[PDB]
DNA sequence: TCGTGCTGAGTGATATCTGCTTTGGGTGGGTGGGTGGGTTGAGGCAAT
DNA sequence: AGCAGATATCACTCAGCACGA
């Protein structure tokens, strides 16, 4: 009851924004408009709200066009491959509704797996595959994949609700069997161009990723022979990889996207940790030099892409993307990558009172990311008139002017 | 994408029908009742449901009833199958035609009683009870619930395909071969159908305002709520106000399609209606009737 | 850039020739002679003539639409249509220079505020009685008052309406299975409306009648019905003289309630 | 900037909306008292005190929405005269203006104000203006089309409107594919169906359907105007114009009631046929209205009871009802009696006893009878005027007709019914149909009407009062014999009424001057009908007598009596009812919850009266 | 890893042709209905 | 004449490779 009156209470809010989109007298009362361009000249638009409006006005006139743009979506269907239904391809929030009885007993038998057999089945699984990797057709490594990760992410979040249940029952995870026989099959689904063993491997690394975070997070002495893991795992191929990841995922589906941006969170998060605390080799590693290898007009596209479906994530997503932006924005001041219109659109809309409820914590994130935006933006508009003509267009790469329109010296 | 407020009424209506008490529990038992005699309707009290939920339960399905209908008979099949599981299937030899029942939920004895002169367009899709005076009486009709279609070419099967007030008919065979997209059979042996009935009230005389023309409304009946009013009954029908489009304007196989003074315009703009417009009639659809105006059995009735 | 009609405000009628002055000159008047609606042949369509009977039916004042103006969404342009015809199509595409131009499709819409209507009327005139032949039925036409014309026509009045003999064609698949037959109408353009007390006024009631001076005298007191009906407690005296005559056949009671009827200004003939 | 503008005209918009708002913000009456050239009428409270400001605090307290208008006011502002003269030439742009500004205004008070009144209950409200007092009426035979698209006031009498018609405001859509839902707005009728799905991840085209149930609608309604009969030249047949109501002013007037309306006159074209978009060159007209307008306390308790406490209360209620009528007293006091009622019971193991008074009225025709009949209509607060064999009255009985106007069949209640808990007061009973009277004799016996025709089987109510009138065979009434004979009725159907009054107009001098004198000057105070009907609506709605002991035993010893008289039976048990009903009207009339001697000496003198005629 | 074509067949889309049917009236019928209109005059029947 | 369904011929998007940088 408590939760259905929450969502009745938000569907309240949205219909009280949809409201001032109505007129109160019927449709046939025929008010008709006149808006002024700045030229002398005069367009015609119809309905109460734009009389009474202008940004309802200028919508009109928006909507009211008939030629789109074509958009092709690469569409692949999962019986094709043969695998089933699954994360994969599930709408993100697609819930499964257990009753009390049922989910109650579903968590006792999960708990009751890792705590007894989940470290065996593992070990078993990774020795029986590693001695028969090329035999492996899709379904098996995704199979794999998949596994290992939902019950990693599964005992990871129990042990943060519980202070009993601990990483010690998932801990064969951190070994380096698993750990190869995971790379391994993510590398070659990359290089073999099969995009849903990549996702599969995509999932199991970022789950992989936060574990050793929370192991190092736990004791550092203890912790030395999984720096050991760190080490290993941040090969430069493997950074490179990490990296072209987010390049590409833009082309695929929306939750290639989302387990590409998480990946990117992850592996960001274990870098800057790991460069305070202490110093990494492979090869040093200079986290200025990866970072900077993450700052290129593919990632910032793919990222603008995700965010544009904002009305279906959570506040997950949107924090996870906001803070890569404060990374590009500030940390890293590559702020001609941000200074497109995708973006201020984009803006617009989240920040409007139909896109975004008021009360919300992701609200705050995209006004203070906005405010700052604006502010620099301002100054740089103040600073080159040009810009205003360079919004419209991508990047120049040119050696006499480059670095003049990036940088503004 | 799932309704996610749909799913929470649910989860409130599946608690509300198996731990409401007054101390024996009430529709638990009234289940149970409903499957030693293999009844369909089931009758929930208004009253009732008000007190549980601090009335958020009851307020949500009174003006949203034909959104969340739908979600409501969701959480009812779950409870009747944990505790009556062989009530979802419909009541010497094996019998092969076994289908799921189609429960009705009936609701009764709401706050408010209107009148004819008193409804309005702002409850339309709204739970709410009126009172008027029988006219007439249509007879009883099958009516298309569920269709199954074949298709013309492969041979294809096509089966639950939800009817709206008009025939409707699949558009896509689902054999990836197959190109059939507007050549279908129906079939009958598979289709489901129900009782339907039409009735005509007018609001009574003392309700009449002095020297007027009493006024008029159609309520339908469905299922077991059939036949229950007579002309000339003054009966109080609980349901859901609705609103009957034009199917004729819609398009129907073979139909051709086609007070005020031409002033009365319908809604344009629609695909289907290339060059015409759509109208609308306001109608009722009922699920509780009240008609407010050998000697081994008898001693059994007794008490 | 728009039709000449759209800005025009005023009328143009045309007034017949008058006899007089045609007689003066040496001419035939055709226009102002009148004729009856028998007289009135498919040899006279398309010409001015004058047409004598009687209104049997007017109806209501109701806005004829000439010029149409409509508007583009996406354009900001005005069009116009020019309206000649029982039946019309509306305009659904915009053909500005700047939407063909530009190729944007603005969808046109109409607007009663910029168009142009006048006053339209449709009177039917029948024959009078001593115009139609021996064993022959009455014989009706219709008129069409548009502009400063309407209301110049009322039920049972005898008329001298002048107008323009013009047919009305069919549109559409009534125009094909119709036939050659065709509809006429008269366009008005000119109207000419035809036109010791106590024992006098008793005597002069009914003088073909034999002398009947109290009679008259009721009559005479009926007609005029004096009374000051004013009680205001609820009810109030009839104002009205009733007169009842009785007697055998014989007496002129027809003539007394013939004249007494044509007399009194509100006086109605009814038989039981 | 952009710069808003209203089509066709150089009126700016936000002109407009900041000089409405600086009117409704500031102006006091006292401006319109000028204006009307009434400055010496000005007092110094209302007069000085802000008129719409406190007009929307007092809709704002009452949750209200509709705002009424008058006109004239903006002419009373310096500033708001061109904003009249738009509104008389450009209404909608203007009343939409309007509407907005309302509740910006609305919601600045509370803004302003910082009120704990809930500002999100304002937010989601729809509001109006409804402006009245906009010029001279005109006519509905001046309407040119000059008059297109322009604020008009008509006055006229309703002849009929339809049921409510559902219009539509917001349509519903959802995705075949995704079960994904958007609304989309209507303009011009014209529903802006999505070519394909809005959703990035769904693109799947062509796969909207439109949820009918589940869209917005609003109440719409069409009325028939007929012009007054003042407007009508020489007397031909009174032309009619066609309205449009919608949301609140629906319902707002019934059929037969003489309304004015303020509206817009509109013009639509009308399609040739129903396949094509071919449009008539001829053009309907109809009125967008806008505004319409028609043409107990304790305060009130405390005047009744001060009344009731008056000693000559029963001849003050006496020469109330009847005032025109000269010498009458005992048919005035009976009606009275009647008018008031006696007690309805409602018996367990009994049945039903009527309390109702039925009084017949029969003698020469010289004298007064239907105007006292007019007089019981004008009083009743219930009841119906009808003559025997009359084609004019609606009928006696309940009947089964078709709606011509609907094509429908529809049960219609005869008068009877309509006559419901009030005095049915038949003119001419007479002459009358034998149907019609047996359906008199079944409502006077059983109380109720029973029809089981058509295929329907129902029973009205029909508890009522009857008071007829009736004229002898011929030319006079004549004493030599019985009543019986001379009204010309069956003898059951005359042995039902309590009260039976014989008024003859015996040749008597000294009668005859009186009642010339009184024709003549026609040519003790006295209360008002409306107050009259009002006490007593009152008296039959709260007080309810009860006999006691003293009324039981007075009651026996007057029957005894009346039996003891007369072998000729002077009187039967139902002169004991009659007796029982007439006490109880006569304690009701006093406002006493106990029925006393007094009353039934009373009681016993008027049944007596009438048996000695009798 | 940008720029500039050359190739390319796939996935559209929109500019472009092929067949009803209609009004209303029996020069489409009564196995399309009579609550989608026509419809005043004669005729037979029951209650009166 | 107008309207609804359909054919077929019209472009445009992502796809990817050779040169050089
Ligand atoms: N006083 C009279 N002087 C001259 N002619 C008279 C007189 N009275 C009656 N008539 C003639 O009587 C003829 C027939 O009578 P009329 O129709 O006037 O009245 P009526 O006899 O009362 O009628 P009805 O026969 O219809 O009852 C009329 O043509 C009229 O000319
Ligand atoms: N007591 C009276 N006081 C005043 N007026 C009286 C009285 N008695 C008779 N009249 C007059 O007698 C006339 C009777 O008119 P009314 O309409 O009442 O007649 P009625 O009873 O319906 O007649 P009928 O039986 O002929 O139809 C009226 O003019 C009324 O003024
Ligand atoms: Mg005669
Ligand atoms: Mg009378
Ligand atoms: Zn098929
Ligand atoms: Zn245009
Ligand atoms: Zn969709």
């Amino acid at each position: 009851g408590f939760e259905l009156s929450k969502l009745l209470q938000k569907e309240h809010q949205m219909r009280k924004n949809v409201i001032k989109h109505t007129s109160a007298r019927h449709s046939r009362f025929g008010g008709l408009l006149s808006i002024q361009t700045p030229d002398k000249t005069r367009l015609t638009v119809s309905g109460s709200q734009a009389l009474v409006d202008e940004k309802i006005a200028l919508q009109k006139l928006d909507d009211s066009k008939k030629w789109n743009k074509r958009i092709i979506k690469k569409h692949q269907s999962v019986a094709a491959e043969g695998l089933p239904n699954s994360l994969l391809n599930s709408q993100t929030g697609k819930a499964i509704f257990f009753t009390e009885s049922n989910g109650k007993h579903f968590k006792e038998f999960i708990n009751n797996f890792i705590d007894s057999g989940f470290n065996i089945l593992l070990h078993s699984v990774t020795n029986y595959f590693t001695t028969e990797q090329d035999r492996m057709v899709t379904l098996e490594q995704v199979e794999y994949l998949l596994f290992f990760a939902w019950f990693v992410k599964y005992q990871l979040l129990r042990s943060k609700i519980d202070n009993s249940a601990d990483i010690k029952q998932v801990s064969e995870a951190l070994k380096e069997v698993t750990f190869i026989l995971v790379s391994s099959l993510l590398r070659s689904a990359y290089d073999l161009k099969n995009w849903t063993v990549t996702h599969a491997g995509m999932i199991a690394f970022n789950e992989l990723l936060n574990l050793v975070s929370r192991t190092k997070a736990a004791q550092e002495e203890d912790s030395t022979d999984i720096e050991f893991i760190v080490s290993r795992l941040f090969s430069d191929e493997r950074i490179q990889l990490l990296s072209n990841l987010p390049k590409i995922g833009s082309k695929y589906s929306l939750q290639f996207m989302k387990s590409c941006i998480e990946l990117t969170h992850s592996v960001l998060k274990v870098l800057e940790q790991y460069s305070d605390d202490k110093t990494l080799v492979i090869i040093e590693v200079n986290f200025q030099k990866v970072q900077a290898n993450y700052m290129t007009e593919p990632v910032i596209e793919t990222y603008i892409n995700f965010l544009e479906r904002f009305r279906e994530l959570e506040d997950d997503s949107i924090k996870k993307v906001f803070s890569f932006f404060h990374r590009v924005f500030v940390q890293a001041k590559e702020q001609a990558l941000l200074f497109r219109f995708d973006l201020i659109i984009l803006l617009r809309e989240m920040l409007s009172p139909d896109g975004l409820d008021r009360m919300s914590r992701s609200r705050k994130y995209v006004s203070q990311f906005s405010d700052y935006f604006l502010a620099r933006l301002k100054k740089r508009l103040k600073k080159s008139p040009a810009w205003f003509v360079g919004l419209l267009f991508p990047p120049l790469h040119n050696s006499e002017v480059g670095f003049y329109q990036r940088y503004g010296e | 994408v799932d309704d996610v407020t749909g799913e929470k009424v649910r989860e409130a209506f599946e608690q509300f029908l198996e731990d409401f008490s007054v101390v024996e529990k009430v529709y638990r038992a009234q289940i149970e009742f409903m499957k030693i005699y293999d009844l369909n309707t089931i009758y929930i009290d208004y009253q009732h449901l008000s007190m549980r939920e601090n009335g958020a339960l009851a307020m949500a399905i009174s003006e949203q009833y034909y959104r969340f209908l739908p979600f409501l008979q969701k959480g009812l099949r779950r409870v009747v199958r944990k505790y009556a599981p062989e009530l979802l299937n419909t009541s010497t030899s094996t019998s092969p035609e076994q289908t799921e029942r189609v429960f009705q939920i009936s609701f009764f004895n709401l706050p408010t009683v209107h009148r004819i002169r008193d409804i309005r367009s702002e409850k339309i899709g709204s739970l709410l009870s009126i009172s008027g005076t029988v006219t007439r009486t249509s007879e009883v009709r099958p009516e298309l619930y569920k269709a199954s279609f074949t298709c013309d070419m492969c041979r294809a099967i096509v089966d639950n395909v939800e009817q709206s007030f008009k025939y409707t008919e699949p558009t896509f065979c689902p054999n990836p071969s197959c190109e059939n997209r507007a050549f279908w059979t129906l079939n009958v042996t598979r289709s489901r159908f129900l009782d339907w009935q039409k009735v005509r009230i007018q609001e009574n005389a003392n309700e009449i305002p002095t020297g007027s023309m009493p006024r008029t409304l159609d309520v339908i009946l469905r299922g077991d709520s059939v036949e229950r009013a007579k002309p000339g009954d003054r009966c109080k029908f609980t349901g859901v106000e609705i609103v009957v489009p034009d199917v004729t304007q819609l398009g129907l196989p073979g139909v051709k399609p086609s007070t005020t003074e031409g002033l009365n315009s319908g809604v344009t703009g629609l695909r289907s209606l290339g060059v015409r417009d759509l109208t609308y009639k306001i109608s009722f659809l009922a699920c509780h009737v009240i008609s407010i105006g050998d000697q081994e059995v008898f001693l059994n009735s007794l008490s | 850039l728009f039709p000449p009609n759209l800005t025009r405000r005023y009328f143009l009628y045309f007034k017949p020739l008058s006899q007089n002055c045609a007689r003066r000159y040496r001419k035939k008047a055709i226009s102002s002679k009148p004729l009856s609606v028998r007289q009135i042949k498919g040899d006279f369509l398309g010409q001015l003539i004058t047409v004598r009977g009687i209104i049997t039916r007017v109806s209501d004042v109701k806005p004829a639409v000439e010029v149409i103006a409509y508007t583009c969404d996406q354009c900001g342009y005005e069009v116009f249509q020019e309206v000649n015809s029982r039946t019309f199509t509306p305009l659904s595409e915009c053909t500005s220079e700047e939407c063909s131009q530009n190729q944007t499709k603005g969808q046109l819409f109409m607007s009663t505020r910029a168009s142009k209507f006048s006053a339209f009327q449709e009177c039917k005139i029948q024959e009078l009685s001593q115009q139609v032949p021996v064993g022959h039925i009455p014989r009706s036409l219709n008129i069409h008052v548009n502009g400063t014309l309407v209301r110049s026509l009322s039920p049972g009045d005898i008329v001298d309406v002048t107008g323009i003999f013009l047919p009305a064609p069919y549109t559409g698949f009534k125009a094909l299975k119709a036939g050659l037959l065709t509809e006429t109408y008269l366009e008005a353009q000119f109207v000419r409306q035809h036109k010791d007390v106590y024992n006098r006024l008793a005597k002069s009631i009914a003088p073909e009648i034999y002398g009947n001076l109290d009679v008259k005298k009721a009559l005479l007191l009926l007609l005029v019905g004096g009374v000051d009906k004013r009680v205001g407690d609820g009810m109030k005296i009839r104002g009205d003289i009733n007169v009842c005559l009785m007697g055998d056949p014989g007496v002129a009671k027809s003539q007394l309630l013939k004249a007494i009827c044509k007399i009194s200004p509100r006086g109605v003939y009814t038989t039981g | 900037e952009p710069l808003r503008i209203i089509w066709g005209t150089n009126v700016s918009i936000q002109e407009c909306t900041t000089n409405f708002r600086n009117f409704l913000m500031s102006f006091k009456y006292k401006f319109r008292k000028i204006l009307d050239e009434r400055e010496e009428f000005i007092n110094n409270t209302t007069d000085e005190e802000l008129y719409y400001i406190k007009q929307l605090n007092e809709m704002r307290e009452l949750g209200t929405s509709n705002l009424n208008l008058d006109a004239r006011n903006l002419l009373a502002y310096k500033q708001t005269e061109d904003l009249y003269h738009q509104l008389l030439n450009y209404p909608q742009e203007v009343i939409s203006i309007m509407d907005q500004t309302i509740k910006d205004c609305m919601v600045s008070l509370i803004v302003d104000n910082n009120l704990d009144y809930d500002l999100d209950e304002i937010e989601t409200k729809f509001y109006k203006v409804r402006p009245y007092n906009v010029g001279s009426c005109k006519g509905m035979r001046e309407l040119n089309p000059n008059d297109i698209d322009k604020l008009i006031n008509l006055k006229g009498l309703v002849l009929r409107s339809t049921p409510v018609i559902p219009d539509m405001k917001v349509a519903f859509f959802k995705c075949n594919v995704c079960d994904h839902t958007m609304a989309v707005e209507i303009d011009r009728g014209v529903i802006q169906e999505p070519a394909r799905c809005e959703r990035i991840d769904c693109n799947e085209p062509n796969s909207m359907s439109l949820i009918h149930n589940r869209c917005s609608f609003a109440d719409k309604q069409v009325i028939k105007l007929q012009e007054t009969p003042d407007f009508v030249p020489d007397g031909q047949t009174p032309h009619s114009i066609s309205l449009c109501v919608y949301d609140e002013l629906v319902d707002s007037c019934r059929a037969g009631d003489r309304i004015e309306v303020t509206g817009t006159f509109r013009s639509i074209p009308i399609r040739a046929n129903s396949r094509q978009r071919v449009l008539k060159s001829l053009y309907k007209t109809y009125v967008d209205v806008v505004h319409v307008k028609k043409v107990i306390t304790d305060q009130d308790l405390a005047k009744i009871r001060e009344v009731a406490a008056r000693e000559d209360l029963y001849s003050l209620l006496a020469r109330s009802i009847a005032p025109s009528i000269y010498e009458l007293e005992d048919v005035k006091k009976g009606i009275l009696l009647q008018l008031f009622g006696g007690t309805n019971k409602t018996f367990t193991k009994g049945g039903r006893y009527r309390g109702d008074i039925n009084i017949l009225l029969c003698g020469d025709p010289s004298t007064s009878k239907s105007q006292i009949l007019q007089y019981v209509h004008k009083i009743t607060p219930r009841g119906v005027y009808t003559s025997g064999k009359g084609s004019s009255a609606v009928g006696l009985t309940a009947y089964i007709t078709r709606d011509v106007d609907t094509k429908q069949l529809v049960l219609e209640s005869g008068a009877l019914v309509l006559s419901d808990g009030g005095v049915c007061c038949i003119d001419e009973f007479d002459k009358m149909s034998d149907s019609t009277r047996s359906v008199l004799h079944e409502v006077m016996e059983q109380q109720t009407i029973s029809i089981a025709k058509a295929g329907i089987i129902t029973t009205l109510n029909a508890r009522s009062s009857i008071l007829a009138s009736a004229n002898p065979i011929g030319s006079r009434y004549n004493p030599n014999l019985p009543v019986t004979e001379n009204i010309d009725l069956p003898p059951p159907l005359l042995s039902r009424f309590d009260l039976v009054y014989l008024v003859l107009d015996k040749v008597d001098e000294k009668n005859d001057r009186e009642l010339a004198k009184h024709l003549t000057n026609l040519y003790d105070d006295v209360l008002p009908v409306e107050f009259l009907t009002m006490y007593i609506s009152y008296a039959k709605e709260h007080i309810h007598p009860i006999i006691t002991e003293a009324a039981k035993t007075e009651l026996v010893r007057a029957y005894v009596g009346m039996r003891k008289m007369g072998k000729r039976i002077t009187a039967t048990t139902r002169q004991l009812e009659s007796m029982i009903r007439l006490a109880e009207a006569h304690a009701k009339m006093k406002l006493k919850n106990v029925v006393e001697l007094e009353d039934v000496q009373e009681a016993v003198r008027l049944i007596r009266s009438a048996i000695k005629d009798y």
